[PDB]
């Protein structure tokens, strides 16, 4: 799986520098950064912009009654007792 | 040889230790937790060894909105709803059930809020396939929308 | 997410004043002047929806939301939260 | 400053998403967008802490910090700190 | 009548201040408590008598200026570092220009500055000027323009290790 | 305008590009250029360590104390009398 990236020099040399200040090759640096900045983007995400049939399928979500399947696992992260606790 | 409550994050609480399996989430709380739940963005929680500011495992909360597209009807609306950014325990106390333990802190806490304003649902970004498995496993189910994404929908009336 | 997605224009008057200004961060950083004002646009248009001022309608309301998210979930608040649902 | 169009081939999503927030601001989508960038643009600039020079750059900067202080910056100096605070 | 500038805190009365700038404007309203208490920038403010409504701030936060280790093809350049300070906003507000409170801010970052200058390692105080108005104000207080770019003004700190 | 284009290749695997281009789409950008700013926002962060130039926790009390104390006639002229 080839990432090749087509950079300039005022950002290379940017990036070759703190790569070498962490004792990391550019390669393994600039995608321990972009995995963990696409991580956290991921991972960080609190706006969300749906359309009329997403909304509605969430507002559907929402109002769905509880089925016995869901709530027995309520139940087991309600019951479970915490070490703190 | 016990565990503390979740409490929110203190420049104090040693973080240097704690090393789950995932470098993204170990790197999240010893570079950006304290810039971050300093500057209210999100809102960091963390338990430590009985009594050490030895960090073993945290998560973070942070607001959400959920929003309809104003290109049936496009009237502006918009629910309020939680997100649970992270959520990774100390591979050394993996398997003793905190990781639930901590999950049902959020949901507590999560309704707490619901009550307070009127946040909708705890809402939670399943990368790995097993963290999907976690999240399914505790009433999480799949949004309509995204589908690494789940919701815990809290309707308190 | 996964999916590539599809485009619609704006253009805008713009002056020079701003426009040089405009384009010297964005050459700063790198990017394009298109590329520029539209991640500063939606970065702002993000966090303005996300404002809590949109959920929490005083400064009271602010004062339980921010009690509540920051008092422990002992023994006692989880009857509570619990007893109240 | 004269008034020549900048185009915008934005995703219908980005688009989308600029506008619900305009609303919320009483601002048309030109006179959001062109503010907000705007803003950022000089707090990215005023804002910026990393320089990384070339040599003749950075030889032309250590010598700025090593120069005697001439006859003309010595006086501002003066005239900096003997101006008394209204707080002093 | 004023008091000595000190650290921003949520107290500080921020909401009546303005200065004819609105990115300065904006950024004490929006980003100042947020950036000075996350460690990014520092923020400092002056107020009325007594009254914590505030009139001036500033924020100064470090920076470092840096020899490429390669410029071109990684050649006989070594890691080297030098420690500095970025003075990003000064404003006043625009009821209280003329009454010669900018320099007073100038003044107090600059001693400042020269405070740590001890401690740290730091060697001049930059600063970024946009307008013309506010690059000729630095220059007049002793801001000499950089070699490396045109924007960047600096007061160099020169004292002993 | 747009300056003097060099490259640089990787090879990397399917847990990547699936991650960084999700993140990549997400946020509407190339996964060239999803990278780029990755790696520039971390390598401005830490080329802008502190500790490349505080150097020990007997100078972060110091410094602090220099940075938040307030400028009195007393210390103004006491930090001018080290100048000096």
């Amino acid at each position: 799986a080839p990432i090749n990236i087509r950079a300039k020099a005022s950002q290379r040399d940017l990036i070759d520098m703190a790569a070498n200040l962490v004792a990391k090759s550019r390669t393994d640096f600039m995608l321990d950064a972009a995995c963990r900045e696409a991580q956290d983007i991921l991972l960080d995400q609190r706006l969300f912009i749906l359309d009329d049939e997403q909304y509605d399928a969430f507002l559907a979500a929402l109002d769905a009654p509880i089925t016995a399947e869901r709530q027995a696992k309520i139940n087991a992260l309600m019951n479970r007792k915490s070490p703190w606790e | 040889m016990g565990i503390t409550a979740p409490t929110p994050l203190t420049s104090e609480h040693n973080l240097a230790d704690f090393c789950c399996s995932d470098h993204g989430m170990n790197e999240w709380l010893k570079k950006k937790a304290l810039k971050n739940h300093s500057s209210g963005l999100s809102r960091v929680y963390v338990i430590c060894i009985a009594n050490t500011r030895q960090v073993i495992g945290y998560y973070c909360l942070s607001t959400g909105s959920i929003q309809r597209n104003l290109a049936r009807r496009n009237a502006p609306e918009s629910l309020p709803v939680v997100v649970l950014g992270r959520l990774a325990i100390d591979q050394a106390w993996a398997g003793k059930g905190l990781g639930v333990a901590l999950l049902k802190d959020a949901v507590y806490r999560t309704m707490s809020i619901a009550q307070q304003v009127g946040v909708r649902a705890l809402i939670v970004h399943a990368l790995d396939d097993s963290v999907r498995n976690f999240y399914l496993k505790y009433a999480f189910v799949p949004s309509p929308f995204q589908s690494l994404t789940l919701l815990y929908p809290i309707t308190l009336e």
